[PDB]
C-alpha cells in the first residue's frame, strides 16, 4: 500500500497501534492499497483530513485552471489577420504531447469604464501606451542624403 | 458450459452481496473473482440470434476494474458498479435464451450456438465457481459416469391417457365386463366394472388389473393410494371401440376388494402392498401393478339386492377402482413437475420468439409426446435445455 | 473524532508538462521587404 | 408566513435541481440560500398537532451541512442529501396541516399555531426568497 | 431518460434566456451547464427512425463552444449560437417521435429505441438539470416510489358508457321502470323512470340507483351535483334490450327525492352527501354511488294529475335524475382530461407516421378502449409517452 502524504501516513501507523480501536481499523488500513492507471493519467489515492480538510483541498482539484493544447490552439492565440497577410510566414516544428497543458489568459475586456471621467489615469496610460509603440515602430532607412 | 453457471452466481451473490453499507472484507473473498473475470473478457466479441424472430444483437467489452477500497462502501460506489452489471444481466439473457433452442441429432448434448460453442473455450475456464445450485451441481456429476438425480414433484412421469378396455362386450353393450383409466402427470385412476356384478362368475369374484410402464425408474417415491376412482364413479355415455356408436355406464360403487399393488423394476416385485390405503414407499420401480377385484356381495339388503338381478337388464352396473398419486420422487433423468418452471421457461421462449420446430423435440414441446418416445437424443437435448433454464431463472425471472 | 467520516478518497490527475510563454513554437521567416503587399494586394511601396 | 413559503420552493426547487450527474455552477447560488436555512434552525424544538385525529408529533435538529466543494455530484452526494430533505417534507405537511384548521372570529387572518406563531418571530426571516408562486 | 429531460430545459432556458443585449452574468450559471454537454456529446452517432413513414435521419457531432470572454450579448454571439440550436431541436423531434410509438409488455416502463437505449448510458448522466416541470417532476418519485400525483381540469376518468336498464318491462314497453344513463369523460348524468308514477309502490316512492366504479382512485376531486339529468328529460324512441323492437319515452320531470351521494373507497363511504346541490368535495374514491327516488305527488292539481291515472294507459312517464361533474381531481396514474395535450401529441405523432398497432395500446389510442381495461402495462407505457410528449412540448408545439 501506497498513501496520500505525510500526515496521511503517521496517523495510520499511529492508530494501527491504540490497542482499543476496532480490529475493522487495521484491516481497512491494511489491504486498502493505491489506484494506478497508466492509460488516463487515473490517480486515486486513499486519504485522510477532515471534513473541513477535505472541504479546501477538494475544490483546489476541481479547479485547476489547466486547458489542454494542441498545435492548433498555439495557432489561434493568433490575430485572425497577420496569417492571412501572406508577406508573413507560418509554420510548425515542435510537436505536442498529449500532456500540454497551459493557463487561461483571461482578457474580459474595460469592465471599468474609466474613459469617462478619470482622465488624470488616461493620460498616464496612454503616455505608457506611447512610448510602448515607439518601442516598436521600426525604423527606417534608405533616405536621401540630407545635404 | 460450467462456464455459464458461473457468470450467473456471479452476479447473484453479486447483485445481492454489494449494497449501500456493507463493512470491506465481506466481499474480499468476492470481489477478487469478479475482476478476474472482466480481464478474460474485454476484447473478446459476441453474437447471439439469426433464428426466427430473435433480436441479432451484438456485444463488446471494455470495462474498468473497481476502486477496491472504502469502508463502509458508499453509494457512489454500488452505482458505478450496477452500472456494469445491467449489461450482463441483458447479456446473458440474451446468451441463454440463444441455446436454449438449438437442437442436435447425432450428439445433441452438447453445445451449439455460436455464443457458447466459444465459451467451452479453454482460456474461459479461469471463472468457475460455487456450484451447490441443485442443477450444476447435477450437471457435473453427470459428466463424469456417475449415479445422483434430481428431487422432483407432484412428478410428470405419465403420459396422458384416458381409455379403456372391454373384456366381455356385444353390440348392445349392455353387459359389459373391463376397466377404464386415466393415467396423466403423477396420477393414475382405474376403475373395473363387470354389469352383471359376477353372477356367473367363479367364488362370484371378477378379477381386474392395471399395469402402467414408467419411460423412466423412479427411486424413492412417496405414495398416496386410495380405493375408488371417483373420476369413472358418475355415469357416463361413451364411444364404442369402433366409434361406430355409444354406450351408457350407469356405476354403483362397492369397494375394491383384494386389493395388491406391486412396483416392479425390470420384472421383479421391489414393493408389494395388500389393501394398503394412505401413504406407502415405493423405492425403485419402473413399473406400477394394480390388481384388485369385485366381489359380488355375499349378502344384500333388499335395497342392494335391487340392484344386482339374476338376468339381465343389468340397470346399475359394478364398479371397483383405485387412485394412485406420486407425490414425490426422485429421476435420474429430468423430468417436468408440478412446482419447477423448466419446461415452462423453455417452451415459453421458443413460443415467444417462433422458434421453427426442430429435428429433436416434438411440435410446441409437447409433454405427453416427449415422455412417450424419450428417446435418448430427447433426453441430452432436455437436460442442456433445462439447465440452461435453470442458469437463466438465476437472474432472469 | 470518528475515523471513517473523515477518511476521504482522492481524484487526482497524473503527470502534466506546464507550459508558459508560449509563442517560441512559432516558426516564422519573412519575405524580403522590396515585396510588400496591403489588403490591396497589388503591393505596398511599389514605385521603383 | 412568507417564511413558509420559502421553505418549500426551497425544497422544490432543491428535489428537482438535484440529480445525479449536474455539474455544480447550476446550484452555487442554490446551495448557499439552503444551508442558510439549517443553521437558523437546529437548536429549536418544535410541536404540531392537537386536535381530532391529529397526531402530536414532536421534531428536532442537528444538521450538517452539504459540501460546496465538487464539481460533479456523485450518487452519493444525492442520498446524503435526500434523507435530510426528507424530515423536512414529512415536517412541512405536518406543519401546514396544523394551521390549515385553526381559525379566530378577530384576528382570524393572521398565524395560530404554536407552531407558526414562533415562525413569524425575527430570528427566522433570514430565508425569505423567490416569491414567484 | 432523465437525460432526455435536461436536453429541453436546457434549450428552452436558452432559447430563452439568450438574446441581443443582456450582461453575461444571467447565463454564467447556464452557459457553464450546456457547454459540459456538447462536450459529452461530440463524437457519437445516431440513428433514429426505422418503422412506417418514419425518416431515418443520421446525426454526426462535432461542434465549437462558448467563449465566456463577454458582457454584454452582441448580435454576432446569437447567431453563431441559433444555428448550432436549431441541430439540437431538428434533432430531439427525431428523438422523442423514434421512442413516441414503440412499445414493450415484460419491460413497457422502461426505453426502447436504438436512439434512447444509448441515452440511458452512464457516460451521458453528466447533464441532468432543472427538474421542475410537473411531469419529470413525478417520473422521478416514480423510480424511488412514494406518494406522485398530478392535476387535471374535467379529467377523463369514465369510459363512455350510454344505456339503460329496465327493472320492470313488458313485451309492449308500455309499463317501464328502470334507469338510463351516460358516463363519459368527468361526467355522469342519470335518470330514473317509472310508467306507473308508483301508483302501486310502497309508499308511493320508487327507490332508484347508479353505481360507477372508477378504473383510477380519484383524491381531491371538485365535484359539481345538480338535479335534472337534461340528457334523457326528452322524448325518446329507444332500442330494446334485445334489439328486436323500439320503445317510446315520454318524461315529464320531478325532483329527484332523497338524494344520496356516496364516494366510496374499496367499500367504505369516504364521502356521503345528502341532497346537496351546487359544489362538493370527494377527497379519495375509486367508486360513486347515487341513490336517488321518485315519489308520486301526494297532491296534484288538475293539470298534474291528468298526467298520472290510475290505470294504464301511462302517456307521461315520471322522470327523476342527477348530474354530476368532476371539475378537478389529483390522480396518482397518469389520465386525459380537458386541458392537456399529452393523449392529444402522442395519438397525433403516432397518426402522422402512419405507426403500426402494436401489442400494447388499442388501435387509434382509444381513450375508452384504454381507460376501460387500463392494465399496469399501459399505464406505464402510457406514463412513459406522456412524460416524452411533456418534454417534446417544451420546444416544439
Ligand atoms: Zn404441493
Amino acid at each position: 500500500g501506497k498513501v496520500v502524504d505525510s500526515e496521511t501516513a503517521s496517523i495510520c501507523d499511529a492508530i494501527f497501534q491504540d490497542e482499543e480501536t476496532e480490529g475493522a481499523v487495521r484491516r481497512f488500513i491494511a489491504e486498502m492499497r493505491q489506484r494506478v492507471q497508466a492509460d488516463r493519467n487515473v490517480v486515486n489515492y486513499p486519504s485522510i483530513l477532515h471534513p473541513i480538510d477535505y472541504a479546501f483541498n477538494e475544490y483546489f482539484l476541481q479547479h485547476q485552471l489547466v486547458e489542454p493544447l494542441n498545435n492548433d490552439i498555439i495557432f489561434n492565440y493568433i490575430p485572425e489577420r497577420i496569417r492571412n497577410d501572406v508577406n508573413y510566414i507560418l509554420n510548425m516544428d515542435r510537436n505536442l504531447p498529449s500532456t500540454a497543458r497551459y493557463i487561461r489568459p483571461n482578457l474580459l475586456q474595460d469592465r471599468l469604464n474609466l474613459h469617462d471621467n478619470f482622465e488624470s489615469l488616461w493620460d498616464t496610460i496612454t503616455t505608457s501606451n506611447y512610448i510602448l509603440a515607439r518601442s516598436v515602430v521600426p525604423d527606417l532607412k534608405e533616405l536621401v542624403s540630407t545635404e | 458450459m460450467d462456464v455459464l453457471y458461473s457468470l450467473s452466481k456471479t452476479l447473484k451473490d453479486a447483485r445481492d452481496k454489494i449494497v449501500e453499507g456493507t463493512l470491506y472484507s465481506n466481499v474480499s473473498d468476492l470481489i477478487q473473482q469478479f475482476n478476474q473475470m472482466i480481464i478474460t473478457m474485454n476484447g473478446n466479441e459476441f453474437q447471439t440470434g439469426g433464428i426466427g424472430n430473435l433480436p441479432i444483437r451484438n456485444w463488446n467489452f471494455d470495462f474498468g476494474l473497481l476502486g477496491t477500497t472504502l469502508l463502509n462502501l458508499d453509494a457512489n460506489y454500488v452505482e458505478t458498479a450496477r452500472n456494469t452489471i445491467d449489461y450482463f444481466v441483458d447479456f446473458v439473457d440474451n446468451v441463454c435464451m440463444d441455446e436454449m433452442v438449438r437442437e442436435s441429432q447425432r450428439n445433441g448434448i452438447a453445445p451449439q450456438s455460436d455464443s457458447l460453442r466459444k465459451l467451452s473455450g479453454l482460456k474461459f475456464k479461469r471463472i468457475n465457481f460455487d456450484n451447490s445450485s441443485e442443477y450444476i451441481e447435477n450437471w457435473n456429476l453427470q459428466n463424469r459416469r456417475q449415479r445422483t438425480g434430481f428431487t422432483f414433484h407432484k412428478p410428470n412421469i405419465f403420459p396422458y391417457s384416458a381409455s379403456f378396455t372391454l373384456n366381455r362386450s356385444q353390440p348392445a353393450h349392455d353387459n359389459l365386463m373391463g376397466t377404464m383409466w386415466l393415467n396423466a402427470g403423477s396420477e393414475i385412476q382405474v376403475a373395473g366394472f363387470d354389469y352383471s356384478c359376477a353372477i356367473n362368475a367363479p367364488a362370484n369374484t371378477q378379477q381386474f388389473e392395471h399395469i402402467v410402464q414408467l419411460r423412466r425408474v423412479l427411486t424413492t417415491a412417496t405414495i398416496t393410494l386410495l380405493p375408488d376412482a371417483e373420476r369413472f364413479s358418475f355415469p357416463r355415455v361413451i364411444n364404442s371401440a369402433d366409434g361406430a356408436t355409444t354406450w351408457y355406464f350407469n356405476p354403483v360403487i362397492l369397494r375394491p376388494n383384494n386389493v395388491e399393488v406391486e412396483f416392479l423394476l425390470n420384472g421383479q416385485i421391489i414393493n408389494t402392498y395388500q389393501a394398503r390405503f394412505g401413504t406407502i414407499i415405493a423405492r425403485n420401480f419402473d413399473t406400477i401393478r394394480l390388481s384388485f377385484q369385485l366381489m359380488r356381495p355375499p349378502n344384500m339388503t333388499p335395497a342392494v339386492a335391487a340392484l344386482f338381478p339374476n338376468a339381465q337388464p343389468f340397470e346399475h352396473h359394478a364398479t371397483v377402482g383405485l387412485t394412485l398419486r406420486i407425490e414425490s420422487a426422485v429421476c435420474e433423468s429430468v423430468l417436468a413437475d408440478a412446482s419447477e418452471t423448466m419446461l415452462a421457461n423453455v417452451t415459453s421462449v421458443r413460443q415467444e420468439y417462433a422458434i421453427p420446430v426442430g429435428p429433436v423435440f416434438p411440435p410446441g414441446m409437447n409433454w405427453t409426446d416427449l415422455i412417450t418416445n424419450y428417446s435418448p437424443s430427447r433426453e441430452d437435448n432436455l437436460q442442456r435445455v433445462f439447465t440452461v433454464a435453470s442458469i437463466r431463472s438465476m437472474l432472469v425471472k | 473524532f470518528d475515523f471513517r467520516n473523515s477518511m476521504h478518497m482522492l481524484t487526482s490527475n497524473l503527470t502534466f508538462t506546464v507550459y508558459s510563454d508560449l509563442l517560441a513554437f512559432v516558426s516564422a521567416d519573412t519575405v524580403e521587404p522590396i515585396n510588400a503587399v496591403a489588403f490591396d494586394n497589388m503591393r505596398i511601396m511599389n514605385e521603383l
